[PDB]
């Protein structure tokens, strides 16, 4: 979930966010599908959406 | 055990690749079909539980 | 409990309306089946919608 | 250099379809 | 006894600094002197209430800020000051962070513990 160093910890880009509103647009309430497509952690995607 | 959970993250990466199989239309009227059933049953929505209930 | 609605099946089908006279050549017919693969194929995004009929 | 072997050490001993933007859109 | 009617200097008398008395209209307040021959005449009335079938936002709070240990569903009445996050701006912070009887009354024993002296000291 965190310490994993392989986790991007950053601000988000433009595009990840078009990227990620976009797909929570596309399949609802799904984190762990979407998390994976923009290369990002699903608690911190979700927190960034929010 | 584990050939189960291979075809099975078999199914998820083809469904993910595939896309919904239920395509568009349909699942319009699936939707359009409940909604007609719930409105002519008066069913009232349920709502979240508050803070104060008393069951 | 099941039984009792086995037994609730079958004197609901007795009770039929003129349920066993072949006399003008009626048919009745019992047809019992599965769903086949229905939780399995069960669509999350379409479920969201679903649920949003309900709750 | 070609059959240079990586070692095997060893550590025991994906996309998505647009038609899912059109079922969306759609509901 | 309790239900003796009271004064507005006795009304004054119960409830803390900060708030106002409203009337709406005159006209509401006429309701609410009707009301009492009203409870009686319009509870003698017609009423009903009904629901209709149609698809749909949702405030509320806990006590957050990091931790806070949790509140009774009554002591939000004592503790309400704590619940608002308006915060940095005298004597309002200092009943503001008194609250810290709150970590004494309800949390974990440790919390007990260093709130219990850090209240010591101070």
């Amino acid at each position: 979930e965190w310490l994993d160093p392989s986790i991007k910890k950053t601000e988000w880009s433009r595009e990840e966010e078009e990227k990620l509103l976009h797909l929570a647009k596309l399949m609802p309430t799904q984190w762990r599908t979407i998390a994976p497509i923009i290369g990002r952690t699903a608690a911190q995607c979700l927190e960034h959406y929010e | 055990t584990r050939l189960y959970l291979k075809a099975e993250q078999e199914r998820q990466h083809n469904y993910l690749k595939d896309g919904p199989y239920i395509t568009a239309e349909e699942a319009v009227a699936v939707y359009t079909t409940t909604v007609h059933w719930l409105e002519s049953r008066r069913f009232s929505p349920i709502p979240f539980p508050p803070l104060s209930y008393k069951h | 409990p099941p039984p009792l609605l086995v037994y609730k099946w079958c004197q609901g089908i007795n009770n039929l309306q003129d349920v066993w006279e072949t006399s003008e050549g009626e048919c009745n017919v019992m047809l019992e089946s599965r769903f086949e693969k229905m939780y399995e194929k069960i669509d999350l995004t379409l479920l969201n919608r679903l649920l949003r009929l309900i709750v | 250099q070609e059959w240079k072997i990586p070692p095997c050490i060893s550590n025991w001993k994906v996309h998505i379809n647009e038609n899912f933007a059109k079922l969306a859109e759609a509901l | 006894e309790r239900n003796r009617p009271l004064s507005d200097e006795e009304l004054d008398a119960m409830f803390p600094e900060g708030y106002k008395v409203l009337p709406p209209p005159a006209g509401y307040v006429p309701i609410r002197t009707p009301a009492r021959k009203l409870t009686a005449t319009p509870t003698p009335l017609g009423g009903m209430t009904g629901f209709h079938m149609q698809t749909e936002m949702k405030s509320v709070n806990d006590q957050p800020s990091g931790n806070l240990p949790f509140l009774k569903p009554d002591d939000i009445q004592y503790f309400d000051k704590l619940l608002v996050d308006v915060d940095e701006s005298e004597e309002q912070k200092e009943r503001k962070i008194m609250k810290l009887l709150l970590k004494i009354k309800n949390g974990t024993p440790p919390m007990r513990k260093a709130a219990l002296r850090q209240i010591t000291d101070k």
